[PDB]
């Protein structure tokens, strides 16, 4: 992760700002409405037919929580993002059975999630320092995939 | 395809966009510049430094476009028709970079537009912008 | 859009493989769960050894499909309508795979048709996989 | 780049045999057949208006070589493929011009050639190898993009 001490402080500035719990549900309940076939490996979540019935799930809100809480844990280490995230990419790879491109488009997600919250706060920079993070968070959750 | 829904957003989105489009377009083009480098190769005649003239004026041209497919919405097909022409035969852009252009439009409306930019709304604008895409994209062989 | 000459290169690049279709597309699956691993996590419930039955019998069904598509080329959407259908709302396979499972069958068809397979033809039956693939994720949202 | 003792000794062998004249010129031109907007790196070759024409250009031809032999040295440079392409990422990104995505283009393509040209002797296991050693190409090539 080519990320300089520049890049580096501007992701950590921001996201000390962030609400880790209604940030991760957020954009976990967008992944499942903008890009609705991410529905097919949550279809013990309950109802997710419409958008306020994502959005509004408890559980999504619950498992949000879950995915934003080990990509903060991620932003700790982003000088070994792969030895943090290795247990985590045996599991969706061996045991859930998740294509990895998934976490490309959940990254994307987060960044408009991001840029929804901060307006203008949400500089290009800032938007460019973020996609490298989440671009290096999904290559760490694809590395353990065989 | 876009549904009616889709149509309502989206006209709904940029109607609120209004006078501020081409300002949306140099920024999502700076965005655009700095998160994806490569796209740049697309751009050696330009002075792609913050606050450029060519850029504020190009995002212009390109916000324009956007404005008129909206306006065009049930024909964009035909509505575009030139435009395509131009990115498959004169430019040549490859297909990818399509798709890291729309990304860098949504962040731009997601942050200046806070209570329209709604899940349904996200929804629509990928859909929309998927859809100019694909119609700038339709003759490149 | 597929010209008359493209429909022409793959209906006769078709005819060649005739009875060798349901090899070929079990040949194209292996290369294609080797060679991009990922794509295997949309077959868990399958046994993906070597020359495995359910390999063999699936690259039936995928050849099938395909000659079901060149024998309605001018119609695709519609004779392709009720697999648009399944892998949109049932399987629900990211788009970007049918990219990897499209270059495989390219790799097949150039290793098995040595006089067939001209730059032309070649790109003629990538076209012609691309317009596929297109209406195979038509109706994903 | 992560690539097997046994993919190494599978890359090498069958390269021993390739004929580099012949794949170069088929290569590059079947890129700029199949995917035609990459001609616009190639204007000053000539003639590029039909297939034919494309593939019997001998200015094609000539670059097609040039192109593999580059390749050639990196396949015995697989353990550093970013130093020994170093030089040639920065002509293509600060000279030419060239999106990257035109790389992974040529890769494919590549693999197609090697394909027709070897039919069974290019079996999925050594396919497989050779996507990884296009894409590590393509990666090394686009490496000092900025
Ligand atoms: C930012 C990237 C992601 C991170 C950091 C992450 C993290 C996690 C964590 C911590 C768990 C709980 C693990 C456990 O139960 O032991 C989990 C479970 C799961 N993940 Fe991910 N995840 C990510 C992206 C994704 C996405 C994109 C998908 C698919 C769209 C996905 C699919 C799943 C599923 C289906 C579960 C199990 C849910 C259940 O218990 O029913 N993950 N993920
Ligand atoms: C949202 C989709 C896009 C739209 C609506 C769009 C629209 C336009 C418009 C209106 C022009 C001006 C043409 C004129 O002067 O009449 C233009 C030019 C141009 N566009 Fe696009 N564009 C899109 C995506 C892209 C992307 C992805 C690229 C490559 C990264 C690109 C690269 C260019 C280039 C290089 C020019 C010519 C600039 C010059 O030489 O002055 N465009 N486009
Ligand atoms: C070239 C485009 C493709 C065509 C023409 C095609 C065709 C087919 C056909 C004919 C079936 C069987 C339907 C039935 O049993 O009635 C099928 C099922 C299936 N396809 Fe595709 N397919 C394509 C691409 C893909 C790709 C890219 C993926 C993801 C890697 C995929 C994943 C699946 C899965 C998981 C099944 C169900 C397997 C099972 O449970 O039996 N397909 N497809
Ligand atoms: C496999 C990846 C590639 C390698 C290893 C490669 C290597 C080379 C080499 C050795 C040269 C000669 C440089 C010199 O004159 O000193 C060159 C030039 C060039 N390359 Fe690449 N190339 C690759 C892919 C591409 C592709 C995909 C494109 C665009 C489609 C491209 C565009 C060019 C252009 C326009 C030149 C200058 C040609 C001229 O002299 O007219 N290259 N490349």
């Amino acid at each position: 992760v080519h990320l300089t001490p520049e890049e580096k402080s501007a992701v950590t500035a921001l996201w000390g700002k962030v609400n880790v719990d209604e940030v991760g549900g957020e954009a976990l309940g967008r992944l499942l409405v903008v890009y609705p076939w991410t529905q097919r490996f949550f279809e013990s979540f309950g109802d997710l037919s419409t958008p306020d019935a994502v959005m509004g799930n408890p559980k999504v809100k619950a498992h949000g929580k879950k995915v934003l809480g080990a990509f903060s844990d991620g932003l700790a280490h982003l000088d070994n993002l792969k030895g943090t995230f290795a247990t985590l990419s045996e599991l969706h790879c061996d045991k859930l059975h998740v294509d990895p491109e998934n976490f490309r488009l959940l990254g994307n997600v987060l960044v408009c999630v991001l840029a929804h919250h901060f307006g203008k706060e949400f500089t290009p920079p800032v938007q460019a320092a973020y996609q490298k993070v989440v671009a290096g968070v999904a290559n760490a959750l694809a590395h353990k995939y065989h | 395809v876009l549904s009616p829904a889709d149509k309502t957003n989206v006209k709904a989105a940029w109607g609120k966009v209004g006078a501020h489009a081409g300002e949306y377009g140099a920024e999502a083009l700076e965005r655009m510049f700095l998160s994806f480098p490569t796209t740049k190769t697309y751009f050696p005649h330009f002075d792609l430094s913050h606050g450029s003239a060519q850029v504020k004026g190009h995002g212009k041209k390109v916000a324009d476009a956007l404005t008129n497919a909206v306006a065009h919405v049930d024909d964009m097909p035909n509505a575009l028709s030139a435009l395509s022409d131009l990115h498959a035969h004169k430019l040549r852009v490859d297909p990818v970079n399509f798709k890291l252009l729309s990304h860098c439009l949504l962040v731009t409306l997601a942050a200046h537009l806070p209570a329209e930019f709604t899940p349904a709304v996200h929804a629509s604008l990928d859909k929309f912008l998927a859809s100019v895409s694909t119609v700038l994209t339709s003759k490149y062989r």
